[PDB]
RNA sequence: UCUGGUUGAUCCUGCCAGUUCAUAUGCUUGUCUCAAAGAUUAAGCCAUGCAUGUCUAAGUAUAAGCAAUUUAUACAGUGAAACUGCGAAUGGCUCAUUAAAUCAGUUAUCGUUUAUUUGAUAGUUCCUUUACUACAUGGUAUAACUGUGGUAAUUCUAGAGCUAAUACAUGCUAAUCUCGACCCUUUGGAAGAGAUGUAUUUAUUAGAAAUGUCUUCGGACUCUUUGAUGAUUCAUAAUAACUUUUCGAAUCGCAUGGCCUUGUGCUGGCGAUGGUUCAUUCAAAUUUCUGCCCUAUCAACUUUCGAUGGUAGGAUAGUGGCCUACCAUGGUUUCAACGGGUAACGGGGAAUAAGGGUUCGAUUCCGGAGAGGGAGCCUGAGAAACGGCUACCA
RNA sequence: UUUACUUUGAAAAAAUUAGAGUGUUCAAAGCAGGCGGCUCGAAUAUAUUAGCAUGGAAUAAUAGAAUAGGACGU
């Protein structure tokens, strides 16, 4: 039942507008895949040519980078703190391109282990927000994939100036 | 409609195919390929329109199941298979080459050439462009990829392609004082050499050309093929020579 | 800058905090082409604007209009009125026309209601608006 | 902002080219003296007299042989309006830069196309629209008339055999009411 | 539009009388060529029949099919049925709806999908259970067929037994390239030091005075090293991970050549069908500007239930209020918005006219829309399909 | 200076319209090739507006640091 066409729409003058014609379904919409933290459902969607989409339905780990230490981890995704969108969205944790989650720190705290040998000195200084979530346990993430469109859960971790400004919204 | 077309009303086929209007009700459609449908002569309209070779298109079909026509240099069965502009067309059995070249009137002309010419043809670069893994290639005027073409080689300009092989041989530049023809507009046809290249960014450049008897006409670059430098041209030329 | 509940920032435009070269973040632009100046307080400014020419993801091809600004109540996008005579053979006479462009303006660019702007044409950016500001004057 | 300054590498061109053989003098000249003259198209006038010094040293280089060419080339690109009257300008600064180096009999073979510029441009529509009040142009192509000093530049070089080109569009001239 | 009257005779203004196309219909109707066939604003309703199927040498035959044969030893000629593949989204019909909508001309995709056609394109050597199919894997399987059946009835089908693949699902098999010490001085050999697919998602990165010396007089000695567009975060490349994750030939015809260390050894021809990505072609969806009949006794309209715009997400093949959340209060309008009427599909065109105009265009070509009326979908490259399916109204 | 306006050039499918050739027996029509190089043959044209390129001196708008100024303070 979902169309994208504009012509259902109100003119820019505000006239009502007569139908054309009916619905084609090169102008469709599919329902929303409202990805909840759990364990993995995935569905693939036929679209438009042969081509496929995947729909995650539920989703618990995604490849999250830190961009800083150019390196990417896949990692446990805690739950959603934050969304810019919708506060809804937070409440019913649902993961969505843009979302602000955390993730479990420690395969990053590993490498990071191994890499400087430390828990050199110059390089291995990091931010000290970012020592202090890998205290804490978590690391503040953004989603960077569209799972509902790609079926991944891609991410990175928040650093610098974004960083600061997501934990004051926070 | 719901999905691609497959007929072509007589009135509706290209008016240079030269069809009785009252022969039937549809045209031979061109399929896809080399060409675009409104720019190409579908085999059946040569072998039976141009040389009578064959009475229906029937007997079109059978001498092409016979395997006795090539298309630059490969055998095609395709009744309606779309030869154009610059396009072999061998016939072993009659010992005949052609290539297709319009005449002053705009219309293909059945126009003979050696076997010595039927080995290469000429294209007009359309794109230049780097592939996967870094290898550049040249995109012609008739659906050609060639992989590795001379660095100097750029858009607008002309190369000449082995038929046996499909490889560059050598190359003309875009550029003042080069025979030209005209493959497009209302003076397809014509040939002349090249005075001036209008460039205008954004929309649709225009070049200027002197003919022999030095009348200047004006053309969009589209309908322009560079086919050698002046006085010495790398095709056997139709009869007029692309005058008026 | 940040006074939108996402935070603003140019896609795929990384700032490294641990190399710390510059105090000013990194700025990507482009020029738009066709002999239109990139100002300058686009290459040292500090707004996020996806739909800006020289700093957002959108490109200038087609028809380059010019009009007068008669509105500038929306937040960067503008209403420009574009006139001219049309002609009835009957009376062999012409007719004031008019019709009104909604334009997107970036805030590399300032427009009061009166003067003249010459626009570009780009995807559509809104249900309306099809049509980006280049030079002002 | 530059061309101007550039223009003299065309004089370059034309050197280098020279030195090569023949047949590569026959496939690059044509390029070079043809892209020297749409230059005239401009609209500039300081960018117009730039493009007509450099011709002229070009002229200097070649020989007459190559004069047929370049005013062949010159009637094709200029054609429409101001454009009649910058071609007499050029043709005459052509000549009037060639007067040193041209020997005699050199200005027969274009002999006909010069005076058919010549008389346009005294007698014919060329040469109204000079005399014309209504005509307010700054263009010094326009204003100035330079037919008359390239008829005696022609008739210095003219073999008398072939005087009678410049005698017969004066006949033509004479016989219609004047 | 002209002609004759109104006076004893003229001029002007008036009066009187006579002066193709479209629809319906009347009578007549031999010969040649040629050609069309709407109409109750009833896009009202339809009995019957037909209008979409399709096989090459080249996907699958132990039909208990037919016919052959040197009378058959896996098969092999021809071939119903059924599976598989492709098509059925073209064509033909009609003009109901539709008034910046369709449409015409002119643009854009640096904003997206595209079966097919045409052209290009994929040696990844190795990497412990080698406890090893690649001289080639499974039923995780069935149709036709055999047999037992239900129903008044339909191109309805159930239970049971079989058996194939280009169906379905699995899964393998001593390379090439950089430098190169040392010899040797070339047609060189090579101790050794190194390198190694695609596809998917994200992050990050690149994509800008040698004017000398020697020489055999040639030439050598050091350096260069992406491209394109008006314009890009473009093409392309690189790093690290990621994936219910792809692909990287378990396919088919005809034929029987070449090497030998003589083995049914190794090798090998012309084709068919497939397959990754790019380009192309046939297309599609959107899109820029200008242009429509009557109505002002329709002057304000849109915005509560998206109207104009911003940010973010969702969805889409993809841009976009297309939808959602949160924000602003915008957008159109006497240069006529909005609303109403239309015996309104638009155009190429047809008629008339001296010219300007005016009328007609369902109707051979192009574009759009529909299949009694609304709504929704499966399959597929492509359909909101109707000689496809599902509901509701009639 | 810019615009309007005007000139030229592309563009505006074919069929239809006008026009050229051709003894379909004539005609309404249909139609593009003949002789053994012949300088033989549709040569063709047509469209108000909108957009594109282009030559313009008038006309109507539109512009100018156009013919401007030079005295004081601590
Ligand atoms: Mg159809
Ligand atoms: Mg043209
Ligand atoms: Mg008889
Ligand atoms: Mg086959
Ligand atoms: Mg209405
Ligand atoms: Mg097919
Ligand atoms: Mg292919
Ligand atoms: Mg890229
Ligand atoms: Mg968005
Ligand atoms: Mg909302
Ligand atoms: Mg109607
Ligand atoms: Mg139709
Ligand atoms: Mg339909
Ligand atoms: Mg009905
Ligand atoms: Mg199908
Ligand atoms: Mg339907
Ligand atoms: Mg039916
Ligand atoms: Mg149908």
């Amino acid at each position: 039942g979902i169309s994208r066409d504009s012509r259902h729409k109100r003119s820019a003058t505000g006239a009502k507008r007569a139908q054309f014609r009916k619905k084609r379904k090169f102008e469709l919409g599919r329902q929303p895949a409202n990805t909840k933290i759990g364990a993995k459902r995935i569905h693939s969607v036929r679209t438009r040519g042969g081509n496929k989409k995947y729909r995650a339905l539920r989703i618990e780990t995604g490849n999250f980078s830190w961009a800083s230490e150019g390196i990417s981890k896949k990692t446990r995704i805690a739950g959603v703190v934050y969304h810019p969108s919708n506060n809804e969205l937070v409440r019913t944790n649902t993961l969505t391109k843009a979302a602000i989650v955390q993730i479990d720190a420690t395969p990053f705290r590993q490498w990071f282990e191994a890499h400087y040998g430390q828990t050199r000195a110059a390089s291995a200084k990091i931010e000290s927000s970012v020592e202090s979530q890998f205290s804490a346990g978590r690391l503040y993430a953004c989603i960077s994939s569209r799972p509902g469109q790609s079926g991944r859960c891609d991410g990175y971790i928040l650093e610098g100036e974004e960083l600061a400004f997501y934990l004051r919204r926070l | 409609a719901r999905g691609p077309k497959k007929h072509l009303k007589r009135l509706a086929a290209p008016h240079h195919w030269l069809l009785d209007k009252l022969s039937g009700c549809y045209a031979p459609r061109p399929s896809a390929g080399p060409h675009k449908l409104r720019e190409s002569l579908p085999l059946i309209v040569f072998l039976r329109n141009r040389l009578k070779y064959a009475l229906n298109g029937r007997e079109v079909k059978a001498i092409l199941m016979q395997r006795h026509v090539k298309v630059d240099g490969k055998v095609r069965t395709d009744t309606t298979y779309p030869a154009g502009f610059m396009d072999v067309i061998t016939l072993d059995a009659t010992n005949e080459n052609f290539r297709l070249v319009y005449d002053v009137k705009g219309r293909f002309a059945v126009h003979r050439i050696t076997d010595e010419e039927a080995s290469y043809k000429l294209g007009k670069v359309k794109k230049v462009q780097l592939g996967k893994k870094g290898v550049p290639y040249v995109v012609t005027h008739d659906g050609r990829t060639i992989r590795y073409p001379d660095p100097n080689i750029k858009v607008n300009d002309t190369v000449k392609i082995d038929l046996a092989s499909g490889k560059i041989t050598d190359f003309i530049k875009f550029d003042a004082g080069k025979l030209v023809y005209v493959t497009g507009g209302r003076n397809l046809g014509r040939i002349g050499t090249i005075v001036h290249k209008e460039r205008h960014d954004g929309g649709f450049d225009l070049v200027h050309i002197k003919d022999s008897l030095d009348n200047t006409f004006v053309t969009r670059l589209n309908n322009v093929f560079v086919i050698g430098e002046q006085g010495k041209p790398y095709i056997s030329l139709p009869k007029g020579k692309g005058i008026k | 800058v940040q006074s939108e509940r996402a935070f603003q920032k140019q896609p795929h435009i990384f700032n490294n905090p641990k190399v710390k070269t510059s105090k000013r973040t990194k700025r990507w632009y482009k020029n738009a082409g066709l002999g239109f100046k990139t100002p300058k307080t686009a290459i040292e400014g500090s707004y996020i604007d996806k739909k800006c020419p020289f700093t957002g993801l959108v490109s200038i091809r087609g028809k380059i209009l010019t009009g007068t600004v008669v509105s500038t109540k929306m937040h960067r996008t503008i209403v420009i009125r574009r006139a001219y005579l049309h002609y009835i053979p009957k009376y062999n006479r012409y007719e004031k026309r008019h019709k009104n462009v909604p334009v997107h303006v970036s805030p590399a660019f300032r427009v009061q209601v009166g003067d003249i702007v010459t626009v570009g044409q780009c995807r559509p950016i809104s249900k309306t608006v099809r049509f980006n500001v280049v030079k002002v004057s | 902002e530059t061309i101007i300054e550039r223009m003299p590498i065309a004089e370059a061109l034309v050197n280098i080219v020279l030195g090569l053989t023949n047949d590569d003098i026959t496939n690059f000249l044509p390029s070079i003296l043809t892209n020297i003259c749409q230059v005239l198209r401009s609209k500039s006038e300081e960018l117009r007299d730039a493009v007509r010094v450099t011709l002229g040293k070009i002229s200097i280089i070649l020989g007459a042989e190559y004069l047929v060419f370049v005013i062949k080339e010159l009637m094709a690109t200029l054609k429409r309006g101001s454009q009649i009257h910058v071609l007499s300008y050029t043709v005459h600064y052509i000549l009037k830069s060639m007067h040193g180096v041209l020997k005699h009999s050199d200005l027969d073979t274009s002999s006909s196309m010069i005076v058919k510029i010549i008389m346009e441009n005294i007698f014919g529509f060329a040469g109204e629209e000079k005399d014309s009040e209504n005509y307010h142009t700054k263009v010094k192509e326009i204003k100035s008339n330079k037919s008359y000093d390239a008829g005696e530049i022609l008739a210095s070089n003219i073999s008398l055999t072939e005087f009678g080109t410049l005698l017969s569009p004066v006949k033509a001239l004479l016989m219609v009411r004047i």
